[PDB]
């Protein structure tokens, strides 16, 4: 007996690990092509997301990636000081689709798994066999489980995004991973995987008017602007 | 790692459970 | 470890196959 | 398609792991519950056995085992200083059944798949959950490729601890895993992935009779005694 709520849910989850000869290391979890929910650099794991202990499968698939890739620079590609790789992984029911991309200093490689189609872009030098991934039976194995103790937090992270959970100050922030975008009328962009915060200020030109838009379709005005800094939810247009 | 072997342990579980289930 | 990386190999043709055969 | 000569082979298969808290560790492949053939302390592999790259599967079994011993030693058991694990695996088709055998200084453990009955003896403290192994799933799946690849490795070695493939002079040498004993009317043992030698010396004592005794049933005596080192094959009794 399968869950029927948790079947009928489609989203991508996207497991990406970065590696520099030099030591750096970075692995993460993204959702519906999100910003990172999991950040290794114990993890940084969101409050809306599930106990670590809980996400040991894909812990484990992130790791051997890490492995993979330390290795792939220690047999080879030594002109190239780093190597990356991203998973796109598709949940339609029972099944995954997990579309691989990597990336050197000097070449660009996607696959897709059943067009099979293998892109190469770049001077540098690939295998097409290592274009393809490895580990997918993690994910592929494990369809129930992932579903459902990451069914909450995939739909909680979209009711989130909304335009009636944004706060608009210019400063807007919205916490969650869904990316919005911040239009007026300098630019400091951030992350956490809490929140997500981008800041435009102008050096005492007047705008009169400040944008805002999401991933998710939506578009806001916060209009007049206020001598304080007082907190508001973006106005719809 | 307690995080490979947990894996592990889950996969001696799926094993032991798709033999089975057939 | 190009071993470990052998295994793993290995076990994704394991769970491939073991899916296109039910 | 399955072969029906590997089919037929039933062997045992002896996995063991040793581990120190000082950073100690050996890991071992052992055949029809022979002298080990395998040793990790690249491995030391026997000339009638398979190739390290033949041999993987097996290769990344004992790695796991030994990170569970280290992991065993680094969470508990800290008066105890050398933990060790056996796996007696016996292929009766495509089938196998590993029974799995621990050993702390101040506890030993056995438990049988079938009879799931586990015995403890000793004042130590062990987990009964332990007790039971791990990673057996991999021999378990991998039973077709394992016995084609050591099928002929495992009757070769049978075939090699034979009367008629011993050396005495006494010193007694056959270059097979099946363990011998040497009986005289100092004992100086020893071994080697490839020989096994037994030597027994008499300081001016006369014997005039030097007996010798396999684990597959026979039974020699090399008589009489020469003055110089010439070799013989052990005669009938
Ligand atoms: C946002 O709007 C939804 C309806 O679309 C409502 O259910 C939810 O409670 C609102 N949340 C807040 C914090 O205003
Ligand atoms: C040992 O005896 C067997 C028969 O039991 C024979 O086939 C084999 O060739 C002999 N080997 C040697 C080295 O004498």
């Amino acid at each position: 007996i399968v869950n029927p709520d948790d079947l009928q849910l489609t989203f991508t989850m996207e497991f990406e690990v970065t590696v520099t000869r030099d030591g750096f290391h970075k692995r993460t979890i993204s959702v519906d092509n999100g910003r990172p929910v999991v950040v290794w650099d114990d993890p940084k794991i969101c409050k809306i997301c599930p106990a670590v202990n809980s996400i040991n499968t894909e812990n484990i698939f992130l790791d051997i990636q890490k492995m993979r890739l330390n290795n792939l620079l220690a047999q080879g590609l030594w002109d190239i000081q780093r190597i990356c790789v991203r998973y796109v992984c598709l949940f339609l029911g029972f099944d995954v689709v997990c579309d691989v991309y990597h990336t050197t200093d000097r070449v660009r490689a996607a696959y897709t798994r059943q067009t099979g189609k293998i892109d190469i872009q770049g001077s540098g030098t690939f295998s097409t066999s290592d274009a393809k991934g490895i580990g997918t039976y993690m994910i592929e194995s494990n369809v129930r489980e992932i579903k459902n103790k990451w069914r909450p937090t995939v739909q909680k992270l979209k009711q989130l995004g909304y335009m009636n959970e944004t706060e608009v100050e210019c400063v807007v922030t919205s916490r969650s991973n869904v990316p919005f975008t911040v239009e007026l009328s300098i630019v400091t962009e951030e992350s956490t995987v809490d929140c997500q915060t981008v800041t435009v200020k102008a050096p005492g030109s007047h705008a009169q008017r400040c944008y805002v838009t999401s991933s998710l379709g939506w578009k806001g005005v916060v209009t007049p602007p206020s001598q304080y800094r007082t907190k508001r939810a973006p106005v719809n247009i | 790692s307690m995080e490979l072997l947990e894996y592990i342990k889950r996969e001696q579980e799926r094993w032991d459970s798709e033999t089975k289930s057939v």
